[PDB]
């Protein structure tokens, strides 16, 4: 493998809760002015939600309210992004979005 | 770099279980979730739990870690690229001596406590028809006492079984003893089979070099301006706690010290004590760190 | 493990989870090894060919699910009480829910005791007071259930068009089931949604049959299952005889959906339409896929 | 092994959208100002069919692509609006997948410019205008079509029924073939209310 | 899992008996202005009961009568929020409700 | 290793490495003990003689594959997930890619499941998040295929003849396509290649057989192998039935090749050829044949 | 100290916090977790003041094995375990040696 | 994967019908008179092309169906016609199965 | 095995994501001068990408 890729991964959706993701589950090295976003997408390509990550010294932070999150369906795609100063993206973890909730 | 600072070695984190007991009690009994007492950090034994006394020197006190493991073979590689380990299984056993109610109820299977002495105190304990399958909780407790600060460290299984019994030999110069296999089981109500722990002024000591949370390096204390009485009543003492940055409060390890003993008396543990009016200075150090704290006395 | 749930609802109505969160609180757990259990039994055939053997189109077979279970207390008189309600739980005639919870939902399926179960040990059971009950079940409807979707379509104009969202989120196709009322002329779609199980895939595309004209009275249920007669009328009606050689063909293939239309007429008081989609898996856990 | 990799024949296709649901969808790319500048606003007022739009509880200038391309050049889009008020709605043919370079027609709707021209766009919310503007008046429900044809490098507009081109165009500098095959919608107004929206839009491979 | 998911569940009721949470199983560092909500649902999601709890510096405390989890059969869903002071609720535990009593 | 990859491309067009540099990469790896995956299987024919049984023929056979793959990941949600796509890559009716890739090149085996997988350990797979599916698929066709090679030739003239360079470098005969615009009388060639199975194998060494006049826009294809009809236009008319009776022979057997010659007449527009000879091998990789 | 016993345990042990007083519990996972560590087993011979460092470098060790541990008055608690190398496929060998 | 791919519902469609080789053909389906009420006719009298009509040695009205269905509401029908004498005909279109509702 | 042959080796490709080979995993003694290139082909051997 000359080129590293993402992580696959999962997200968890509930509705009337809060959607977020503890910093100490991105923690890395990330210098001022580092940004990170993360993208929802559907099976045609089509982005259900986009929302960007507070990035700390040593942590991402993501925090969204559940009215934000209520539209993206369970099986939806994800991609998470950390752009460095003066670099172009990377896809940190890729991966699905299930919705672990009481169904209806 | 040379090799000392890079083996960075540290003997204080070796701790031997100079002193060690066993505590036992029945399956209705709350779970030890932790031996610290959340008061003043000693060692809290939960109600219910009953030591089994003496046990043998030599044969110590083994506990038996044993793996189940699968190599996950691929079909372009030689070697396993993985191995799952599918159970872990956790036994201890110790031979003990005394012949007490717990002690023969575990050897034996069987719930002693309708068992009502005889006239002159006999007492006859018949094993059960079928072996019963009773279950315990199990708490390992050993003491490392250095410097006068000891370490406790200790095993809670919150789910113990008897799993075999030796062979016991009867000498005309050695006491009966009992040597009990004990295996443990996961308890679904506190979520694990076994845990291990450390407690103690010593362990206090140690945290930070084990790499526990974050190194000790800021000395902060309670509200600096705490207001006495030199009066008796409800406000004549205040107490202070000293805590660091790590949010561990380290009042029994520094030293209370006042400037001005007359308007604030301190005592050891942190305790001044309003004696005249005016202002007084109340330092505790530790080491290098100190934290400084302005008490204002009213008559 | 917290992600799988696995419950059974007896046929008395009784609740029994037998592994995952709650698992033995009736006494009863679920042993390993339990087979056929995950994907629904699918037999291929095969014609020879110039190759040697060719594809000639597949079968699902009748699920065979052989497992087992503990019954356990700490005495034996409770453990007789669970054991017997845990064999009152079943039986042959009719079905038990067996439901299968997992982050994917929650899929039921429909089994019954194949053969007389195989209890205990070699020894009495009285003894350990914990045995193991084997059992043989079967599952005559082999797909793994969810509850049906039901749509109310309600009018009191003599002549009205509706459009009923149906979509087919599982692997397998399901047929489609519609309560009518009368009286009134009802036309239903009979959409192939590009099935060549009659050589018309596209032709039938948008295909619409129209039911015959229904009298007072004669409330109809057309259910396009092949299992069931297509037209049942309430009150004994032979309604299917003045229908000329129509049926329902086609089922909601795995992918697809659409507004499919309902049209009514000639309906001096109305009409209701009661739409029922099932919603039928291979599998008790799977991904939603399209 | 393969002699020649070729392009697949793609066919002709087709697509609609109606703005009845609740929210824009994922088929509507936002573009310009970012996710979530799309809203539906209902119209009840007049008693018409909802339309696709800026959410102007934070935004007044909002693009959107549609997710898929046409699979050929010349193209027809066919839109049926409403008029709510002043403003300007931009049916975006031969887009790039940013919306960087394409053609349009641009329905202004004011009070001294009630009009339509033909744009070339600049970014997705930027554009410039070619040859004159011809007057045109719209009305809730009015339909428009919009097509471009490659044989004559056209583009071309026609209103309601009949087949006279109501505003035309030739020979405008914008890259075609793959890659700029992309429609869309644009609307841009002063104030913080519906102009000219879209109610209906269908496209269509091909004239 | 980057994302804080619940905790699959089952609660038990009993016809005559007080629902009871003990607070000794809901720890955690619950700050003043902390609440709990409790709320049980049917099949098509028509609440059945919400309960607040009790919460304290490390605990949160569930008692209710029971006429008030009458009402709720075997099968009910529930699920657990914790909402911190200037936050949104988050959902601790979700699952099912199962009655261990003499059936009728 | 580095000198053998295996890869599979699901009916939905997923990507997986189970084998070779990147394996896993998915989530998916192959276990060892993969069985009819090699050799096509073949059976051989006998019948009785004076001493003992006498050579009849050989048939080939459908491949059986029974194989192994772990799909594994550290949290079972993504787990789930992994199992999830691993089960959607796969169906009864449409076939699924298998690739293997050697330094002979990559060479790709049509297959489709023979019947249901076998999944997971006797727990529940949630415990290890690291299971093994048992997958029992079948390929109707039993070779291995490379993409064919494909040839065009185009002429403006009436009447006109060109030669094509053919050589069949594998082990197994191939069977040759044509495509064939019209109008025209096209005549290709049937060559036996020295092949005995009619008792003909040198007198039709240099065999021609023309097809049937094709009248405008009735393009035809003209398909040897046996698992489809010779003929067949794109106008849907029945050229075939036209033609008398005729058909294609003999496939281009190995190690045998030349330039085989095709004439076009009665073709006033000018017409165009194109041949396209396949590759298939029985084995996922062999040094090639002369 | 921490690492060793992530190791022995299997878990990782970076979210414990210490109690008010110090105190740590360090509960046993669920189910063991499979994690895999780098392993540099680095020794030095003092030679005339020009050591040998003699070293085995081990990209990838899982816990394979622990022995059963003995509690005596006498002596400290060790822990002793087993680690298995396996191969690397960034570095592509399991384990190496060198010299310096 | 429904980016990359067309489904066969969302595709436009484009259909032509000839009739200058004298025969019905597969792709028209008689209505309401049945099978067998549709033929060719010549006109060979006046340079003409042969036309689709009733088989008027059956019938005086006919109608005939396009095999498969437009994928699209709207739709552009072209008809180069022949006025040979007195009759109606109807271009229908936006019509059912059976053709019971139709514009024309 | 005489001669020196490539070894058979994947590439990872994600969209948004910057395209990127580490140097630490191509190795070796490179004296000054030395010019590596990455080329892209399709099925067909049309080069559809080239990087140095």
């Amino acid at each position: 493998m000359l080129s590293t890729g993402p992580i696959m991964e999962t997200l968890t959706l509930t509705v009337g809760s809060a959607f977020e993701i503890p910093g100490w589950k991105l923690r890395g090295e990330y210098p001022a002015g580092t940004t990170s976003h993360l993208v929802f997408t559907d099976a045609a390509g089509g982005t259900l939600g986009e929302f960007e990550g507070t990035v700390s010294a040593k942590e991402i932070h993501y925090l969204q309210a559940p009215d934000d999150v209520k539209n993206i369906p369970h099986g939806a795609n994800f991609q998470l992004f950390v752009t460095y100063p003066s670099m172009q993206p990377q896809c940190l973890y890729f991966g699905t979005a299930i919705r672990k909730e009481p169904r209806y | 770099t040379d090799f000392y600072t890079i083996k960075d070695a540290q003997a204080d984190l070796a701790i031997a279980p100079l002193n060690l007991t066993v505590l036992l009690a029945p399956y209705s009994t709350t779970p030890a979730t932790t031996l610290e007492s959340p008061t003043d950090g000693s060692l809290a034994i939960p109600p219910g739990y009953k030591s089994v006394g003496h046990f043998e020197k030599q044969a110590g006190l083994t506990l038996g870690n044993e793996f189940d493991s699968k190599d996950i073979e691929a079909y372009g590689e030689p070697e396993p690229i993985r191995t799952i380990i599918n159970k872990r299984t956790t036994t201890f056993d110790f031979a003990m001596y005394q012949n007490q109610r717990n002690v023969l109820e575990l050897i034996w299977t069987q719930d002693f406590s309708n068992i009502q002495p005889s006239e002159f105190g006999g007492i006859v304990l018949e094993a059960p028809k079928v072996p019963k399958n009773i279950y315990y909780r199990a708490i390992l407790v050993g003491m490392d006492d250095r410097n006068d600060r000891p370490i406790w460290l200790y095993w809670l299984m919150p789910k113990v079984k008897l799993d075999k019994l030796d062979n016991q030999t009867l000498n005309d110069d050695n006491v009966i003893e009992y040597k009990p296999t004990l295996k443990a089981f996961r308890d679904d109500v506190v979520g694990y089979s076994v845990a291990q722990g450390f407690a103690g002024p010593g362990w206090r000591d140690l945290v930070a070099t084990a790499g526990f949370g974050e190194a000790l390096t800021a000395l902060t204390i309670t509200p600096g301006s705490p207001t006495v009485t030199v009066a008796t009543g409800a406000s004549h003492t205040a107490q202070l706690l000293v805590e660091g940055d790590n949010g561990i409060n380290y009042t029994p390890d520094v030293v209370f010290t006042s400037s001005a003993p007359d308007k604030a008396s301190v005592s050891a543990a942190g305790l001044v004590t309003g004696v005249a009016a005016g202002s007084a200075t109340i330092t505790a150090t530790k080491g290098a760190l100190t934290a400084t704290a302005t008490v204002t006395v009213t008559a | 493990t917290d992600f799988l749930k696995i419950e059974l609802i007896g046929r008395d109505g009784s609740h029994w989870v037998l592994s995952g969160p709650g698992m033995g609180q009736q006494g009863v757990t679920l042993n390993p090894n339990l087979q056929q259990f995950y994907d629904a039994p699918v037999k291929t055939l095969y014609v020879p060919g110039p190759f040697g053997e060719e594809y000639a189109g597949k079968r699902v077979q009748r699920r065979e699910i052989v497992f087992s279970v503990q019954a356990y207390d700490e005495d034996p008189d409770t453990w007789s009480t669970v054991d017997s309600l845990w064999r009152w739980a079943w039986d042959y005639d009719e079905e038990s829910e067996l439901r299968v919870s997992t982050s994917d939902g929650t899929r039921f399926l429909k089994v019954r005791l194949m053969e007389e179960p195989k209890p205990y040990y070699e020894k009495d059971p009285h003894i350990t007071a914990d045995n193991p009950i084997v059992m043989t079940v079967t599952a005559t409807f082999p797909y793994w259930q969810d509850e049906p979707e039901e749509l109310i379509w309600t009018t009191l104009s003599t002549e009205d068009m509706t459009r009923f969202p149906v979509r087919n989120d599982g692997d397998v196709p399901v047929w489609l089931k519609w309560t009518l009322t009368a009286p009134g002329l009802w036309i239903l779609p009979d959409f192939s949604w590009g099935n060549d199980m009659y050589s018309r895939g596209r032709e039938d595309l948008g295909r619409t049959v129209a039911m015959p004209e229904l009298v007072a009275g004669e409330h109809v249920s057309v259910d396009s299952d092949p299992r069931v007669q297509t037209l049942i009328a309430v009150n004994g009606m032979p309604t299917q005889n003045r229908w000329k050689g129509n049926d329902l063909l086609y089922p909601l293939m795995p992918g697809k959906g659409a507004e499919i239309p309902v049209q009514l007429k000639n309906a001096p008081e109305g009409g209701a339409c009661k739409l029922t989609r099932p919603r039928w898996y291979s599998r008790p856990w799977s991904r939603p896929g399209v | 092994p393969l002699s020649t990799v070729v392009s697949p024949e793609d066919s002709a296709v087709q697509y609609k959208a109606n703005f009845v649901g609740q929210y824009i969808g994922p088929m509507w790319k936002p573009m310009g100002n970012g996710w979530g500048s799309l809203g539906i606003h209902t119209h009840a007022l007049i008693s018409e069919a909802p339309s696709m739009g800026p959410n102007y509880s934070l935004f007044s200038s909002a693009a959107a692509r549609w997710l898929w391309s046409m699979n050929m050049d010349s193209v027809t889009i066919v839109v049926r609006v409403l008029n709510v008020g002043a403003g300007k709605f931009n049916v975006i043919v031969c887009a790039d997948y940013q919306m960087q370079t394409y053609l349009g027609i641009q329905f202004e709707t004011g009070i001294s410019n009630n009009k339509v021209h033909v744009i070339t766009g600049d970014g997705p919310l930027n554009w410039g205008y070619q040859g004159d503007a011809v007057n045109n008046t719209t009305a809730n429900g009015d339909v428009y079509t919009i097509k471009y044809n490659d044989l004559l490098d056209t583009i071309s507009c026609y209103k309601g029924t009949s087949l006279t081109p109501l505003i035309e165009a030739s020979g405008l500098d914008v890259p075609h073939g793959e890659g700029f095959r992309y429609t869309g919608l644009a609307w841009n107004t002063a104030l913080l209310s519906p102009g000219v929206e879209p109610t209906a839009w269908e496209a269509k491979d091909g004239v």
